[PDB]
DNA sequence: GCATGCATGCGCATGCATGCAT
DNA sequence: ATGCATGCATGCGCATGCATGC
């Protein structure tokens, strides 16, 4: 693939920062990638995750989140996917045509040695309580999407071939990266034409993000500065020209910059430990936030008459309320606490506002 | 070490001094066993707890020895309780009587079997956790049956008759394979040294029923990222014909190896099976979509009912199907192509015992006389859809391929879920329910409040009418299904009219309508089901009115 | 809407190696 | 002491199911 005295460090950092914990964790997610704060927050929410609930009648409520990123080429989506693969404990990359439905889903093979039928686990079966990254999601066939639908809905796989039948657990989370049908995102056309996906598939996803490569001179200057600062960097202790744990990372003149001396980034190991500890915690929802969330859900649904000229990326269904609750639970997990507060729901509401609506240019 | 004579005496006195249950149960059991009115006796280890608990531990550690001791004790106790001769005696009883009239193995004269029931204090184990530590002990396992073998006879004691003498030789069998005898060990032949040869007899020999079965772990007990494991159980005696494929069972038995590696197996002792419109209280709304499910569960007087629900995504159709699958006693649930083709219908497979080919059925075969649930119906293959249509219309499946020529009986009721109409569904399905969603602030607020309450308190909001548990609903359905109402002759003059005008209305609305004798048959079936719900012998008008209202509501869903 | 390419189970026979019951 | 039945590949012939390309 734990320490002893870092518990004091974790307790001190939590009791000190409190509210700023989530912001600092989101900011220090990936120094090598510039911008995209909301995407980093969503990735942190995936790392934390929701709460699975089981009731008396045996009904199951999903606790995982799903995010789909769509945008122009060279906006650092594959880099984010690779970073999630590196950081997540159980992370599995499965490209579009790399694996078929038989590879993603467990299958049945008749054993010649004994004459019996045995089950061989698929890609999603192995990644229980983990992360599955799918690059080039648009290239995937329809049948694979139909197979993935059951896992995205209830996280279980039903298999049956005469003489044997079973149900396997597939409680996983999915990252997906896809390109627009026209290659580059057309500003004028509606998002429905650009995405080119059925409503059910989008609804089963929890969050949709649209990223654009706007050629603004200031943004280009900042991006070039960051890229060349990262490229000029060389690891300390290595001779020039050669071929080939503190809570806050040591400041570097190249990785951070002179201006960034006022702030520091969290170390990777401490971040991993804190993420694990937070994932252990089981928060509880309060009554104050429930009415607020319900009223804001009603406002979101009634916004059809208040959308102005902006369009909606994804339809609003009953799953959106569960997504709101799950994001609130994740944000509550971000800082070590016990109850859900108002700002906790406000953050998820802001995320939904940013994700769900987009302006259309003439 | 300990002498077995003292423990045998303790067992004998225990079998005679357990009045504390007021009738003497063991006396009656022994009387029935002596008069050949009972062929099986079960011993409760919870009953033994009143006596010295050391016997319980000893039995849990050396079960086979104590089973044999109990059998011997019961055999010795049998003569005392005898009062009369056998009223009607069969072939084996005739042989036993003739042999007694004229040493014999104990099991040859014996005609009863003894079994142990696991203590309630003994916690059931997991198939994954039974290992070398449990070899030779008594264990309890909960699982799901997947494969069962046919019933066949198995030798217990073999009887040989000599060529030149009337003496009969007896050979016990304690191995899967045995070596038949040749020479006669009788004293007459030994003295004369005639060298006669023995011949096997089927009539004098003793046979017992034998069965194989396989069990798998529940999906809840499977660890992270693993696959359920399987175990093999042997069935003999009166325990035969109890377990069937697809059932959730609990078996108490012994863990024994087979011959320095060895292969393990289980020997079974006890096998056990594991308004009213309150279906899924967790889901808000859909008041008129739940009575149809109740009528589907109750069924008609062929009287089968098939229901299809078409709806936009996010209205939670799958949860209703899962609840129906869980509630029904015999039920199967299909998600899509993961159980296509061979998953349905049947396939030919090798046998564990006979070594030949036998037919094993699919989901539809298992769901015979039950309810089947299908999700994402529109995504199924053409062959699966044709098979489903054949099941719906004819209730039998016909298979004719290389090596297979069979007609399987499948009397199952189908509930299907789908997304958005084709004429096949309207012409074939009895009831179609189209669920459409539109934004309303008050309804949205109510649904959000209910969903938040469900997520917070982990229980549906309380109301004036409390719902009911699954056991009570199952018992109520079982009680309701007993009766069979009849339609009175006079009400025909009503019902026919209620049909004709309806069709006339359908003739007025030429846009999109479908009516035939199938609608009348569905109305009659629904009316009979509603009358059965009231336990009335004669169908009443209110049932017909309710069925007509339900059909109209289904039709009015655009 | 259908024939074909690509696995995969089924049933079978055939050849090479070895381990011991009559 | 010796010859043979069996375990373990491997070719042969076949049917069956899933995907796609015109
Ligand atoms: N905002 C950014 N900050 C730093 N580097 C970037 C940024 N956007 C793109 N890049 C660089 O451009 C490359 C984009 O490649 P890739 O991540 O494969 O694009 P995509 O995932 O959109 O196909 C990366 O190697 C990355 O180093
Ligand atoms: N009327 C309702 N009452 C309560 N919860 C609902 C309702 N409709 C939808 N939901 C919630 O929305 C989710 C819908 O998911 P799912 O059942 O997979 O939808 P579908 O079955 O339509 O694909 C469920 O988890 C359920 O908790
Ligand atoms: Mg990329
Ligand atoms: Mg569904
Ligand atoms: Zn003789």
């Amino acid at each position: 693939s734990f320490s002893a005295e870092d518990i004091a460090k974790i307790k001190k950092f939590s009791k000190t920062r409190s509210k700023d914990i989530f912001d600092q964790l989101a900011k220090s997610l990936a120094p090598s990638i510039h911008g995209h704060d909301y995407v980093k927050k969503a990735i942190l929410c995936l790392l934390l995750g929701g709460v699975e609930r089981d009731l008396e009648n045996g009904s199951h409520i999903r606790g995982d989140i799903n995010i789909l990123l769509i945008g122009d080429p060279s906006v650092a989506k594959s880099q984010l996917l690779r970073y999630v693969l590196c950081t997540a404990p159980r992370a599995i990359p499965t490209t579009g045509r790399g694996s078929s439905g038989v590879g993603l889903t467990a299958a049945v093979t008749t054993d010649q040695e004994t004459g019996e039928r045995r089950l061989e686990a698929g890609a999603m079966v192995l990644a229980d309580r983990g992360v599955v990254c799918i690059d080039e999601f648009d290239k995937m066939s329809d049948m694979d999407r139909t197979a993935i639908h059951e896992v995205m809905e209830q996280g279980r796989v039903t298999i049956a071939k005469a003489g044997i039948h079973a149900r396997l657990n597939a409680r996983c989370s999915v990252l997906a990266a896809a390109n627009p049908v026209y290659g580059r995102y057309d500003q004028y056309k509606t998002p429905m034409e650009n995405i080119g996906l059925q409503d059910s598939l989008l609804s089963r996803f929890d969050l949709l993000f649209i990223m654009l490569d706007q050629m603004d001179p200031e943004q280009d200057r900042e991006i070039s500065d960051h890229v060349l600062r990262m490229h000029r960097y060389r690891a300390p202790g290595e001779q020039d020209g050669d071929a080939m744990t503190q809570i806050y990372e040591k400041h570097d003149n190249l990785l951070h910059g002179t201006k960034k001396k006022k702030e520091k980034m969290v170390s990777a190991a401490f971040m991993k430990k804190y993420i694990h500890v937070a994932k252990i915690i089981k928060p509880v929802l309060t009554q104050e936030s429930a009415t607020y969330i319900a009223e804001e859900y009603s406002r979101l649904r009634s916004q059809d008459s208040m959308s102005s000229d902006t369009a909606r990326t994804s339809p609003v269904t009953a799953r959106t309320l569960e997504t709101l609750i799950r994001l609130a639970t994740a944000h509550a997990k971000a800082r070590m606490s016990k109850t859900v507060d108002l700002q906790d729901a406000e953050e998820a509401v802001e995320l939904v506002q940013y994700a769900y609506f987009k302006k259309v240019l003439e | 070490l300990k002498d077995y004579a003292l423990e045998k005496e303790k067992v004998k006195k225990f079998l005679q001094e357990f009045y504390q249950d007021k009738q003497f149960k063991y006396g009656n059991q022994l009387v029935r066993l002596a008069h050949r009115e009972q062929v099986a006796l079960y011993v409760d280890l919870d009953d033994v707890a009143e006596d010295d608990p050391e016997l319980v531990d000893s039995i849990c550690e050396n079960a086979r020895r104590y089973a044999k001791l109990f059998a011997d004790a019961v055999q010795e106790l049998l003569p005392q309780y005898k009062e009369r001769e056998v009223v009607n005696k069969d072939v084996l009883d005739v042989y036993i009587e003739h042999r007694l009239m004229m040493q014999y193995p104990a099991e040859l004269m014996r005609r009863f079997e003894l079994y142990f029931q696991g203590p309630s204090s003994n916690k059931p184990r997991v198939i994954r956790e039974v290992r070398a530590d449990s070899v030779g002990k008594l264990v309890t396992v909960r699982g799901i049956v997947t494969r069962v073998s046919e019933v066949k006879p198995k030798m217990v004691v073999a009887t040989y008759t000599c060529d030149q003498c009337g003496a009969e030789t007896y050979q016990p069998i304690q191995s899967p394979t045995f070596m038949p005898l040749i020479m006669c060990p009788s004293q007459e032949c030994q003295t004369n040294r005639s060298g006669g040869r023995l011949y096997l007899q089927t009539r004098g020999s003793r046979f017992i029923k034998f069965q194989e079965m396989k069990m798998q772990e529940h999906s809840d007990q499977v660890p992270v990222g693993n696959i359920p494991r399987s175990i093999t159980v042997l069935v003999e005696g009166e325990n035969t014909r109890i377990a069937q494929p697809g059932d959730h069972v609990s078996v108490t038995g012994i863990f024994l190896p087979i011959l320095l590696l060895s292969e393990t197996y289980l020997e079974a002792h006890r096998i056990v099976k594991m308004l009213a419109a309150s279906i899924a209280p967790e889901i808000y709304g859909h008041e008129d979509v739940k009575k149809a499910l109740l009528l589907l569960l109750v069924g008609g007087v062929r009287g089968n009912i098939n229901i299809c629900l078409m709806g936009d995504p996010g209205v939670a159709k799958s949860q209703l199907l899962s609840y129906i699958d869980r509630l029904a006693p015999r039920s199967q649930y299909t998600t899509g192509r993961g159980s296509s083709g061979v998953g349905l219908t049947a396939a030919v497979l090798r046998d564990s015992v006979s070594g030949e080919l036998t037919l094993e059925g699919g989901a539809l075969v298992l769901a015979d006389q039950g309810v089947c649930c299908i999700d994402e119906f529109d995504k199924m293959a053409e062959a699966d859809r044709t098979a489903i249509h054949e099941v719906m219309e004819q209730q039998t499946i016909s298979i004719a391929k290389a090596g297979i020529l069979t007609t399987l009986n499948a009397r199952c009721s189908i509930l299907a879920a789908a997304n958005p109409l084709p004429a096949a569904l309207l012409s074939r399905f009895d009831l179609l329910w189209l669920i459409q969603d539109r934004p309303d602030r008050d309804n949205d607020l109510r649904l959000a409040q209910h969903i938040t309450y469900v997520h917070q308190h982990s229980r549906q909001p309380p109301s004036q009418f409390e719902p009911l548990d699954m056991k009570l609903m199952r018992r109520y359905i079982a009680m309701c299904r007993e009766k069979q109402p009849m339609v009175p002759e006079s009400l025909a003059d009503y019902i026919t009219a209620a049909y004709v005008e309806m069709r006339r209305e359908a003739w007025a609305s030429k846009d999109a309508t479908y009516t035939s004798a199938r609608t009348l048959l569905a109305i009659l079936r629904l009316s009979t089901a509603l009358a059965r719900l009231r336990m009335v012998d004669v169908v009443e008008k209110e049932d017909v009115n309710e069925a007509i209202r339900l059909m109209e509501m289904s039709k009015d869903s655009l």
